């Protein structure tokens, strides 16, 4: 089967069938970084 | 005081915190973690 | 025959300091002091972006300080230790002292 | 923020990872301490999100 077995859990419910009325995705998210600076004259 | 987790070993008789800290501080990032200092022979 | 002896020591305090910088650009602090606002929706977006900015910034600008004090502490304790290779033979096989 | 002394040796150092240790099982019928020196250190490592 595909609920009670393993071959699914790493994935993410969200959402497009019937798909590509859907042109078009380049879909993206960033990081940030914060402040490092150290200790000492660098 | 608070509760916080962290992980203590007792050596010898002394409970002694047992840190590493490289994840929470030093990380993805541009400083210099010390305790990886060089030798000269 | 023996008479007992009294020590004093005396040390001195060292200074360090930490600084961080935190930057704001020109488009945004202009849409901050309120000078060019046309009273519509579309900058009223824009300043909530850059108030925003100016946070997801001070916030880490800030929490830096935190965050270093540890690597502070880390350099002078490897500044001040002796290697155990050294240490422990001298406390352990020798006693007293002269 | 590194010079030349780290990956002019990525072939000197890392192509250690070029000589010693390598596809599990069926030869040396005989040995639990280290198999999971590369199974007991590749599986959980590092930094989150």
């Amino acid at each position: 089967r595909f609920l009670e077995l393993g071959l699914s859990v790493a994935c993410i419910c969200t959402k497009f069938p019937e798909l590509a009325y859907v042109r078009d995705g380049v879909i993206q998210f960033e990081v940030q970084q914060p402040m490092i600076a150290r200790d000492g004259p660098h | 005081n608070a509760r916080v987790p962290a992980d203590l070993v007792i050596v010898g008789d002394k409970l002694v915190f047992l840190e590493a800290l490289e994840r929470r501080v030093y990380q993805a990032t541009r400083v210099a973690y010390p305790l990886i200092g060089n030798i000269d022979i | 025959v023996d008479q007992p002896v009294h020590n004093y020591m005396v040390k001195r305090i060292h200074k360090r300091s930490l600084s961080a910088a935190f930057a704001i650009a020109s488009e945004a602090l202009s849409l901050l002091s309120n000078t060019y606002v046309d009273g519509t929706e579309i900058d009223s977006s824009l300043r909530i972006r850059a108030i925003q900015q100016m946070a997801r910034n001070l916030r880490t600008v800030l929490d830096s300080f935190e965050r270093g004090t540890a690597d502070q502490l880390l350099g002078v304790l490897l500044e001040k230790a002796p290697p155990l290779s050294l240490l422990s033979p001298i406390n352990k096989f020798q006693p007293e002292g002269h | 923020h590194l010079n030349r002394v780290a990956r002019a040796a990525l072939l000197s150092d890392l192509k250690r990872r070029v000589c010693a240790d390598m596809f599990f099982m069926t030869r040396h019928a005989r040995e639990p301490r280290l198999i999971s020196a590369y199974l007991s250190d590749m599986v959980s490592c590092t930094q989150p999100s």
